[PDB]
DNA sequence: TGCATCCGTGAGTAAAG
DNA sequence: TATAATGGGAGCTGTCACGGATGCA
């Protein structure tokens, strides 16, 4: 089909590499390809070099590190549920200080995990994410004080875990006090300590307001600087001997060791820029020739008098200005968790320094490397910010790798994060999207990088502009922070240019973000493009001007939950980003050079290059994903083709020639329909699911091990007690299910017996024995069987067992056995569909297609939207896309319209005017005339205002078809829809949200160990939660019997729940219910608090809830 | 009122905080255990500092001891540094902890089920 | 008799995890 | 069962509002 697109502006530059924020984070702080001398003091390295060297005389010092190979490749880790990672060894040195004595070795730490081509992890077989953190920036700020308005509060911040919180106030009786770590004393002892003199403190602060005498204290300056350190040791120790090196080592720990304080080297920047003084370290004093000198508590002081007087100059800071939130990536936050390993390594190191035979100690005997392993695994298992990847589609993985959360470790508590972190900033604007966060209680909390953002060295996140010199737009661009965005006059990237000049006399721009109307000739910067203010999700979403946000933030999320489908198409409206996300996110493949394609296959294309060589691409092939979608590639050429490069070979999961495919192109009509679509519910077509629209292919993994046992061990056995043939039908020898079977609920898929536990077989068993003359087996039948509603085609089977090469698994367990069982998804009643604009709802009826709504030539809609879903929710994009899907579908072509930049009504009606001529006069010349039922909707359309009087049928239909709306003919009936209808091509995906894992059903099932009640959720065959409201209800509707029933018989009455079961199944009346189990808990666990509870009758005597078995 | 004094401190069933076999024979169990063993290694090393007459600072130090076991045992976070396992930050779960909270006995087994 | 100040405690439901 | 050895490390922090007990002037 052709390709036409809208847009007048042309976008200087492309997006960026977007997922260069997790890549470009690791890559910096791992340095694997910089030869160790050339490494910079940043990451791991910085890390080392923090940590060593190692004293106390013997030292052990760090030469440098390296990182070998991988042991496996990802799709080898991915299988043997390893981790993909690489050896870290770092080359260290001992020296006893007396002997001179010089022994070296490299020594081995363990691993650290690898990040994978597309910036993911694969640890212990499943692909994780880090997320990246938002936070308050390190540095030196002022607040206003809450109570005291006139007063301020100057707050000195670190690095997250790397020193304390400082805080220096001006209090009601005019002494300056300084905070840390919860404690208030006067600034003026911690000033002395640092060798000010009341002179220089004196001339440096005599200035403001008299407010330095509130600094002036005699008995401070009557003592030296080592009485005043004592002095603030015993302020901050209360018990601890004041010894002068104890005091000494503590103050110089606190306040100027950069192995214990830490402000980060943003921290370092802002302070240098907002207190206008210049740092030599990253600490707030230094110890030099014995004796302490400031470096940032008088500059500090300086500016908090100076805002306090209220000299110009000074201003309280914004703390949720982007130019204060900083983000921790993938390499600072794995970097923290390396450094706190290595200092429990080093408290090890140490540890054995002190004892041991000093003649032998090599690095080797001094190296556990156990608590840095620890930590590693730690944070890439368990972590709050390493997240199970989101790989439903492309789009997902993409959109998950560029998430900002400000939650996780070092991060805000929930419910301790008010209005003001989750609102979207001014400085938002061009770095943060303003709409793709979640709706619940995250809103605001996690966000996404805007698609042109990048995140600087620093970590602050730059967005770029234009420059503009006389009204001439350069294509010199910069990249600017925040603090530096605040400084200019930048127009809008809309506003009209005849060549590089602007070409308007008003302009419209911002200053500090507040809109203002400008001339040229103020004009500073130009943004780069609309597609710069929102996140790539967002981008995606054709016509977003005309809808409401509330709306847009859905289809933005909803994107991410799209399932591939077999048949996968792009959209006939495109925003002119569905390439970029395919090319990213590494779905597709492309060519690497310029060549000739020499093979071609289901599984692997060969290419000849213009060097000669032959490059192979093997093709993933219905892999599973973490959310068990399907992910396989297709192959797009053919033998002999010529390509160039970055030419597509394959086609990706939810790609369309290199186009994102998240969904299908469907004939929508906007209408009710018999109730069917009441309240967002969708109605669609039977000729949908014949020719396999909505159809997605998904694979679940079953897994079972047999291990030994202190009563026999388990073993794989084709040999279970007590079944048919028929129950062991597609087994094979070794008792796995055969690929390529077909297993439905209850089948087997891996036969297992187990001993049985040590039993006496009670005298019915005995009886029943002698009766039927047959010996109980051994063993009883553990076999893994499908669970409830599951069920498919065999596609692969994994074994491993104890003894085979290459293979060791977890002590005790002899074999493992992995199933995996595809199933193709048809679309069904209960399925979710969503468009890119919000409109999202649930199948609710699947008519036959002689049902279906059709145009005058018989041609059927595919489904069927409700109108009452637009007006209230104010996405009218999706009627736009509809318009221009009408058209496109009688042109046979499809369009790109960027955001705020695309196509316009009289452009779209251009398009439609073009196809009713495609539609109807084809009609015309085939010999046959205005139907009586298009006059009847004629002559209605026509008292709606919707056509003019006195023209032709042919006419007033074309004025229709510019509106958009056609004659609609009812299925059952042959009558025409009374009123001219919306109809038109719409993009709808179908979401991970499918009925067929979430129906779920119990009678009875397992119960919990103390409670005794049900356990929960589909997979535990679990029952629902009655909790305290649906309580209230019960007891709201005075149904004491059904509550009684939910209390006891259903949930943990034991002897309740038996006789209820006995009743039903002979068909009685369902008995009286007794004691809940769980009240009975209650009585033992305040009895164990040393509480008597006892109920009594109304004679006030003890009543035995335990039946006699607990009283002696 | 002494009676707000404990002699004898009460020991809750066993089946009320289990030490099961978990699929795959592994071992799980509840903190009250760990609880309770902190409890009983202290107590015991009490009564042999006693027979063995050791000196008051020593002494003092084991009752110490034991009262902030038995208070992390009923109310371990209350008074002081919560009582965690080894190589973690989690605090154990002690018996106020199981009667209160949104995932305590009343509203989570109680009040509903 | 009155205030500041500190400590303890609680902050939605179901689902999956 | 015997050189002598003699006081610890980790804090970690963007609510919030109320209610009730303690602390000062
Ligand atoms: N965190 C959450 C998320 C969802 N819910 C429940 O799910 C519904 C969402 O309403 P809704 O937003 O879907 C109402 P909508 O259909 O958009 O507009 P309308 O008024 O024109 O009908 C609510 O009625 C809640 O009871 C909740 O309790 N807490």
């Amino acid at each position: 089909m052709e390709i036409k697109r809208f847009g007048r502006i042309r976008e200087v530059i492309p997006l960026p590499p977007l997922t260069e924020i997790q890549v470009e984070s690791y890559r910096r702080a791992l340095q694997a390809d910089v030869p160790p001398e050339k490494r910079e003091n940043v990451g791991i390295q910085a890390a080392f070099r923090e940590t060593f060297p190692i004293e106390e005389g013997l030292v052990l010092d760090f030469l440098e590190y390296r990182l070998g190979e991988p042991p496996f490749p990802q799709d080898e880790c991915r299988e043997k549920d390893l981790t993909y990672q690489a050896p870290l060894y770092a080359r260290l040195q001992l020296i006893h200080k007396d002997t001179g004595l010089i022994k070296e070795d490299e020594v081995f730490l363990g691993h650290i995990p690898l990040m994978t081509e597309d910036g993911s992890f694969i640890i212990n077989g499943a692909d994780r994410v880090i997320v990246s953190q938002i936070h308050r920036s390190p540095g030196v700020y002022f607040t206003p004080d809450p109570a005291r308005p006139g007063r301020y509060i100057a707050s000195i911040i670190p690095l997250p875990k790397r020193g304390p919180w400082i805080d220096l106030e001006v209090e009601p009786n005019g002494v300056v006090s300084m905070k840390v770590n919860k404690r208030k004393f006067p600034l003026v002892l911690l000033l002395r300590v640092l060798g000010y003199d009341q002179e220089t403190l004196a001339r440096e602060l005599g200035a403001y307001g008299e407010l330095v005498q509130g600094l002036m204290d005699e008995s401070v300056f009557a003592m030296r600087p080592e009485e005043a350190l004592i002095r603030l040791f015993t302020l901050l120790r209360p018990g601890d001997p004041p010894k002068r090196d104890k005091a000494v080592a503590y103050v110089y720990g606190l306040i100027a060791d950069p192995r214990r304080y830490d402000l980060g080297e943003a921290g370092r920047y802002k302070a240098e820029e907002k207190l206008g003084i210049r740092l030599s370290g990253r600490t707030l004093a230094r110890f030099e020739d014995g004796e302490f000198k400031d470096e940032v508590f008088l500059p500090t002081l300086r500016y908090l008098f100076a805002l306090t007087a209220g000299v110009p100059g000074h201003e309280v800071d914004d703390i949720d200005h982007l130019g204060n939130r900083r983000i921790r990536t993938v390499g600072e936050l794995m970097t923290d968790q390396f450094r706190v390993g290595l200092a429990r390594l080093a408290r090890g190191v140490r540890e054995r320094m002190l004892m041991g035979s000093e003649d032998s100690l090599t690095p080797a005997k001094l190296v556990n490397s156990r608590p840095l392993e620890a930590a590693i695994r730690e944070f890439f298992s368990r972590s709050q910010l390493s997240q199970f990847k989101d790989e439903t589609n492309p789009l997902s993985s993409l959109r998950h790798k560029r998430r900002i959360s400000a939650l996780g470790p070092g991060g805000l508590t929930r419910e301790r994060a008010g209005f003001d972190v989750r609102d979207v900033h001014r400085t938002h604007y061009g770095r943060i999207c303003p709409v793709e966060t979640p709706e619940g209680a995250n809103i605001g909390l996690i966000t996404s990088l805007a698609a042109y953002a990048r995140v600087d060295e620093l970590g602050f996140i730059r967005t770029p502009y234009r420059r503009v010199v006389g009204g001439v737009v350069t294509d010199e661009v910069v990249y600017m922070t925040a603090t530096e965005e605040d400084r200019y006059t930048i127009a809008q990237a809309n506003t009209p240019l005849e060549g590089n000049r602007i070409a308007a006399e008003r302009v419209v721009a911002r200053r500090k973000g507040e809109p203002v109307i400008v001339s040229p000739e103020e004009v500073e910067f130009m943004d780069v493009s609309p597609k710069q203010v929102f996140s790539v999700n967002t981008n995606l979403i054709p016509f977003l001007e005309h809808d409401d946000a509330n709306r847009a933030l859905m289809g933005s999320n909803m994107q991410t939950q799209a399932v591939p489908l077999i048949r996968a198409q792009a959209p006939v409206v495109m925003t002119g980003l569905e390439e970029r996300v395919v090319r990213d996110s590494l779905a597709a493949l492309y060519a690497e050079e310029d060549g000739e394609v020499a093979k071609v296959d289901g599984n692997r294309i060969v290419v000849r290059y213009e060097d000669g060589r032959l490059v192979e691409y093997p093709l993933r092939r219905f892999y599973r994903s973490n959310q068990g979608t399907a992910l396989d590639q297709r192959p797009r050429v053919v033998v002999g083709q010529r390509v160039r490069k970055g030419d597509l070979l394959a086609d990706g999961p939810a790609s369309e020639n290199g186009f994102l495919a998240l969904g299908q192109n469907v004939l929508v009509a906007i209408m009710p329909f018999d109730g069917y679509n009441f309240e967002d519910a969708i109605v669609i077509s039977e000729e949908l699911l014949k020719r396999d629209f909505y159809t997605s292919i998904h694979i679940e993994r079953y897994e079972i091990e047999a291990r030994d046992t202190k009563l026999g061990p388990e073993r794989i056995t084709r040999d279970i007690p007590h079944l048919s043939e028929a129950a062991l039908r597609d087994l094979d020898e070794e008792g796995v299910v055969r690929i390529g079977a077909e297993v439905k609920p209850g089948d087997i898929l891996v036969g297992r017996t187990s001993f049985k536990g040590e039993s006496e077989p009670t005298p019915e068993e005995r009886l029943l024995r002698s009766i039927f003359g047959e010996k109980a087996r051994d063993v009883k039948d553990t076999s893994l069987r499908v669970p409830p509603g599951e069920g498919g085609i065999v596609v692969r089977t994994v074994r491993l067992r104890r003894g085979d090469p290459g293979v060791e698994l977890k002590p005790g367990v002899r074999e493992v056995v992995r199933v995996y069982v595809a199933q193709k998804r048809k679309l069904q009643v209960g399925d979710k569909l969503a468009n890119r604009h919000g409109n999202k709802g649930v199948v609710a009826k699947i008519l036959p297609v002689e049902d279906m709504p059709h145009l005058p030539d018989g041609t059927p809609v595919d489904v069927i939207l409700n109108p009452l879903g637009v007006p209230s929710r104010m996405n009218l994009g999706q009627i736009l896309e509809t318009h221009l899907g009408l058209a496109g579908y009688f042109l046979g072509q499809r369009y790109i319209s960027p955001i705020f930049d695309g196509a316009k009504e009289p452009e779209i009606k251009e398009l439609l005017a073009q196809a009713f001529e495609v539609y109807f006069g084809k009609r015309k010349g085939e010999g046959f005339g205005v139907d009586k039922r298009e006059v009847e909707v004629l002559r209605r359309a026509e008292k709606l205002g919707l056509v003019t009087p006195g023209k032709t049928p042919e006419e007033q239909l074309k004025e229709l078809f510019l509106q958009g709306k056609v004659v609609l003919y009812d299925g059952r009936t042959g009558e025409p829809i009374e009123g001219p209808i919306v109809v038109g091509q719409m993009f709808i995906m179908k979401l991970y949200h499918m009925v067929e894992d979430k129906m779920h059903a119990r009678s009875t099932g397992p119960y919990s160990l103390i409670t005794q009640q049900p356990l929960g959720g589909k997979a535990q065959f679990g029952g629902q939660r009655f909790g305290e409201m649906e309580v209230w209800a019960l007891e709201a509707y005075g149904a004491a019997h059904t509550l009684q029933e939910m209390l006891t018989l259903k949930s943990d009455d034991i002897e309740g729940r038996n006789a209820a079961y006995e009743a039903i199944i002979k068909g009685e009346d369902v008995p009286e219910p007794s004691v809940p189990e769980s009240f009975r808990v209650l009585v033992k666990e305040l009895q164990a608090l040393a509480l008597d509870v006892q109920t009594l009758d109304e004679k006030d005597n003890p009543v035995d809830i335990f039946e006699g078995l607990a009283s002696k | 009122p002494e009676w707000m004094i404990l002699e004898a401190v009460p020991v809750l069933p066993p089946d009320l905080r289990p030490m099961v076999q978990v699929d795959g024979g592994r071992f799980a169990t509840s903190d009250l255990n760990d609880l309770y063993r902190r409890l009983i290694n202290r107590n015991n090393r009490l009564k042999k500092l006693l027979a063995q007459g050791a000196p008051e600072i020593i002494i003092r130090n084991e009752k110490r001891m034991l009262q902030e076991a038995v208070d992390a045992l009923l109310d371990n976070g209350r008074r002081g540094a919560p009582v965690t396992n080894p190589g973690s930050d989690r605090p154990l779960r002690s018996l106020t902890d199981i009667l209160s909270g949104k995932q305590g006995r009343f509203r989570q087994n109680l009040l509903g089920k």
